[PDB]
RNA sequence: AUACUUACCUUAAGAUAUCAGAGGAGAUCAAGAAGUCCUACUGAUCAAACAUGCGCUUCCAAGAAGGACGUUAAGCAUUUAUCAUUGAACGUUCAUUGAACAUUGAUGCAAACUCCUUGGUCACACACACGCGGAAGGCGUGUUUGCUGACGUCCCUUGUUUCAAUCAUUGGUUAACUGAUUUUUGGGGCCCUUUGUUCUUCUGAGAAGUGACACCAAUUGGUGUUAGGGGAGCUGGGGCCUUUCAAAAUUUUGGAAGGUCUUGGUCGGGUGGAUCUUAUAAUUUUUGAUUUA
């Protein structure tokens, strides 16, 4: 997703969120579109940025 | 610069909240605390497909009879993982931050 | 038992020891969050499958204020580059000028003379006015004939700096428009006190 | 400073408390001294392991941030800490 | 900063650990403390319930019984007697097995209250600071008291009896002492 | 802010339960305001024994509790 | 539970209500909150703590649920290991009764200060 | 209570609505800063308290809700009641040595009885459709303040309710009648768990009072109680009606006054407390090691 704001805590507003994960039991990869999100920086492990 | 003030502009707004547990919560914000203890009236809350601790934490909150419909839930800040705002709301209005503006004029 | 006997025995008389059985949580060996963490480099494909970017427009709203502040400061500096050529300032000695400010509006120039003739003979006097209102602005420029009574008029014990000219305390300086090296007025970021 | 609950824990000194720990262990015994940081020191401690056993420590000192809760005795239900309106007798000068 | 002591209604000008410990061990604090806790309990026991008692709405009420009131002096007297008697029944314990096992080989390790090892180190540590001016322990063996009925012990104490029914006992015991 | 009250345990053999099953027995050489603990002669007890060198210091996050094995 | 909790109340307004606070373990504490703090350390009067067992958890899956209650009475729970709190029963005495009670408490407090001023004389 | 001695300790910071102008701080340089700050200034939004409404909405009597940390109950079904080394017999059994809760349990399924606490067991009425005062929340209007409060009225009654008689006063109609209120007497109902037979004390309903009383420790210290109902005066709010004035095109709006009804009451501070910022996203609660991989 694209980032709207920053925090000291890396609380991040995100706009037009794609999110995607992996159900491993076999595997179904599930995706969800969430347009306006406010994400706490505690869960945030690694922010990678594409050019 | 903290963003809780952003949420403080959101009284009487209808969000969902996904928790660090995996609990999903639907219902309006009445307020929010300094360290993001968000109090929420008119909740119904759901647990997607499972986590046994989350199963207990869901059922035991009363009115389960797996959507649990509850009048009023305070939620602690370090439990709130992510919070989904309504898409009707304009982010260009809210992030302006009159405190940050005044601090720019304070400089 | 603890220090006093009575209520430690009778009143407090605490809880039964409490019934224990098997927990639900995990007994420390497996408190884990998620050691099977993602391997991000696959997702560098899916962003191509994600494929515009929305306008931010709030940092623009703050950036307008920041750019306006820098533009007003630059217009100031343009007024800073743009006082020997000035016709209001008389080409006398700068060391024999005394500046007065914080002046009451209705103060007549003959009274300004009367408060100022005590130290030296005054050569000339310009009280500063608005050019569009013609209200007296509140500051004036005096040149005496010598430097030493301008200095004695600068030395202020029992006299000028603190004198009550028309029921108000005034302020009394040497002229620094000509004299000191870096002087800018109030309009140009400077000014004193 | 403190706030009401850790003031209560400062109040219930020398009386039979019961602590769960985050491990599931519920120590029980007399409360020697609590600190403001909720590190609590206990005496004649009878312990319940997570496995279901019971043992007897003499002298334990459990750290605050692994306390799950603490149970004080019942009477502190009626405590002057809880009085909402007790007025202050002219603070010192 | 300031530590208000709600019992003493005094302040501590700057909180630190040592003035807290020294105050909470202080005898003035313990006295006002004990007064307060006793006081809350005697208030809650004194305080009448006074429920709403929602009276329902109702032939066979033919029998009528006489109530029994008392005088205000008689009320106050019998209430005072009941107060004293509650205070007795709460406080009193039963001695017996202390007085029963008086001569015993290990009485002086087990019932002498801090030689027991389990509660034992308490009563040494729970001893108050003895700053103002002014035990039968493990050393005791069998051969200390060889023959208990040589040096006369007092008899077993005669059992206690309600004075309310003290008039209805067997008059004239068999077998005078 | 307050330094802990381990002053009674200052030289007495204590037994940390560390983390949930680690159990370490030593002598309390030191403590700071975080309950970081310097032990001497640490001897980790598994329910087999394992000695842990001359001095050791143990994180006051990892420490759950500690018992005085020595009498006081 | 049809209790209809106050739509504009937070913790300090929730005082003396009967709560059902829920923790990280999934244990539930039920009782009258009598105090909180900044860190959300609660006291909980007459508290009962309920778990579900691991075995009854199977029945809880997608009904009658043998919750296991121990009785913790006056407990004082911590803000670290909780999740969220809700409200289960309204308090005993109503808003008029609480209001008149607070009036009486304040009058008695002012009177005790008058007695302090008298003993100070 | 006073004196003396000892021990310990002496200050985290800031803000209290927010935004835009009026004016000030009348800005120390030749007409001007920009900004920022304050305010019994005004305007807008927000928050809190109070009052009033909402022909608001929901809940209020053998049973209903909740609980049993009770039993029937060893009810029925299932499972489990250490390891290591050595010897012997045909993996098992026995013996020796060393080390470290509970089977009448535990778990699942119920079912029944008994018991407990709460509630308008209201007022009205007991009938053939398609009421006031309670308790909890939501919305609206109005006032007040921008945090809060601390520090520097009178009378009657308290078992209640109803009915009849007597007497007093007041109003109306033509000494008579009717209505209202008060006092007394008597009867009926309900209730006295008012359990100490009743706001406190005393006496066996009456009397007194509004610092006193009650009580625990050793005159001192501590806690609680000082009430409830009704009426009047006065005051606040709402609704209706009448009059007057203004504005707009007989009507609408606003203000004032009177009457009636209903509800409620009877300036400072190195002070503390509450809320929010900042230290404070590093081991102790809020910037993650509780989806068990
Ligand atoms: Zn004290």
């Amino acid at each position: 997703a694209r980032v709207k704001a920053f925090d000291r805590h890396c609380n991040m507003v995100l706009e037009n969120v794609k999110e995607l994960w992996t159900e491993k039991k076999n595997v179904i990869n599930r995706e969800r579109f969430i347009s306006k999100l406010f994400l706490r920086g505690d869960s945030v492990i690694v922010v990678l940025k594409t050019p | 610069m903290k963003l809780v003030n952003f949420l403080k502009k959101l009284r009487n707004e209808q969000v969902t909240i996904e928790l660090k547990n995996g609990t999903t919560v639907w219902g309006t914000l009445q307020s929010v605390s300094p360290q993001m203890n968000a109090i929420l009236t008119d909740v119904k809350l759901t647990l997607p497909q499972s986590n046994g601790i989350a199963m207990a934490s869901l059922y035991l909150t009363g009115g389960q009879q797996n959507i649990a419909s509850l009048q009023y839930i305070n939620i602690r800040g370090n439990t709130i993982r992510q919070i989904i705002l309504p898409d009707s709301l304009n982010l260009d209005s809210l992030l302006v931050d009159q405190k940050q503006l005044n601090s720019l004029r304070r400089s | 038992l603890s220090k006093y006997p009575d209520d430690v025995s009778r009143l407090f008389k605490p809880r039964p020891p409490l019934s224990y059985k098997r927990p639900t949580d995990y007994p420390y060996a497996k408190r884990q969050t998620n050691p099977n963490i993602t391997g991000v480099a696959n997702l560098l494909s899916t962003s191509l499958k994600h494929y515009x970017x929305x306008x931010x427009x709030x940092x623009x709203x703050x950036x307008x204020x920041x750019x306006x502040x820098x533009x007003x400061x630059x217009x100031x500096x343009x007024x800073x580059x743009x006082p020997n050529v000035d016709p209001h300032i008389k080409d006398t000695d700068p060391y024999r000028t005394i500046f007065i400010g914080r002046l009451p509006y209705d103060l007549d120039e003959i009274e300004l003379q009367k408060y100022f003739v005590k130290f030296g003979e005054i050569e000339k006097i310009r009280i500063v006015k608005d050019k569009i209102t013609q209200k007296s602005k509140g500051y004036a420029f005096i040149v005496f004939k010598d430097p030493i009574s301008s200095k004695m008029a600068f030395k202020e014990i029992g006299v000028h700096r603190g004198i009550q000219i028309k029921d108000r305390i005034c302020i009394v300086d040497i002229e620094r428009g000509r004299t000191v090296k870096y002087f800018k007025p109030r309009r140009l970021g400077g000014g004193l006190g | 400073m403190n706030g009401i609950p850790v003031k209560l824990l400062n109040e219930a000194q020398g009386h039979i408390v019961s602590l769960e720990l985050t491990t599931g262990a519920t120590y029980r015994g007399k409360l020697v001294e609590s600190e403001d940081s909720m590190n609590v020191q206990l005496r004649d401690v009878i312990a319940t392991e997570p496995q279901g056993a019971v043992t007897h420590m003499d002298q334990i000192f459990v750290r605050g941030s692994q306390i799950k809760f603490i149970v004080v005795p019942d009477l502190l239900k009626n405590a002057p800490l809880f009085k909402k309106n007790s007025s202050r007798p002219m603070p010192p000068i | 900063t300031r530590y208000y002591c709600e019992y003493c209604h005094s302040y501590l000008t700057h909180d630190t650990l040592s003035v807290r410990k020294s105050h909470l061990v202080g005898k003035n604090h313990l006295r006002i403390t004990a007064d307060y806790y006793r006081n809350k309990a005697r208030d809650i026991i004194n305080k009448h319930n006074h429920k709403r008692r929602h009276i329902g709405k109702r032939s066979s009420q033919n029998e009528t019984l006489k109530v029994t009131c008392l005088s205000n002096k008689e009320k106050r007297h019998i209430m005072h007697v009941k107060k004293m008697n509650q205070k007795e029944l709460a406080q009193t314990s039963i001695d017996t097995l202390k007085l029963l096992y008086d001569g015993s080989p290990g009485y002086s390790k087990v019932f002498v209250d801090a030689n027991r090892f389990d509660i034992g180190d308490l009563v040494k540590a729970s001893k108050l600071p003895q700053r103002a001016n002014e035990s039968r322990s493990r050393d005791e063996t069998c051969e200390s008291n060889p023959f208990p009925r040589l040096n006369n012990p007092k008899k077993l104490e005669p059992p206690k009896i309600l004075s309310q029914w003290s008039n209805t006992i067997p008059k004239t015991s068999i077998f005078y002492s | 802010v307050s330094t802990p009250e381990l002053k009674k345990y200052m030289d007495k053999k204590i037994l940390l339960n560390i983390n949930g099953s680690r159990k370490v027995a030593g002598i309390l050489r030191g403590y700071d305001i975080f309950l970081n603990v310097v032990l001497d002669d640490a001897m980790e007890i598994n329910g087999n024994n394992h000695q842990l060198g001359l001095q050791t210091v143990i994180r006051g996050n990892s420490i759950i509790s500690l018992e005085a094995l020595d009498a006081i | 539970s049809k209790i209809q909790v106050a739509h504009s109340s937070r913790l300090a307004n929730l005082i003396d209500y009967k709560l059902r606070v829920l923790t990280q373990d999934g244990r539930v504490y039920i009782g009258q909150l009598m105090a909180f703090d900044k860190h959300m350390n609660l006291v909980l009067n007459e508290c009962i703590e309920e778990r579900v067992p691991k075995t009854q958890l199977d029945k809880l899956r997608p009904l009658n649920i043998k919750v296991e209650k121990r009785v913790l009475g006056l407990t004082i729970l911590r803000g670290e290991q909780i999740l969220s709190t809700v409200v289960e029963d309204k308090p005993l005495l109503s808003k008029k009764e609480r209001l008149v009670r607070d009036k009486k408490e304040k009058k008695q407090a002012q009177k005790q200060t008058k007695l302090r001023k008298e003993k100070e004389k």
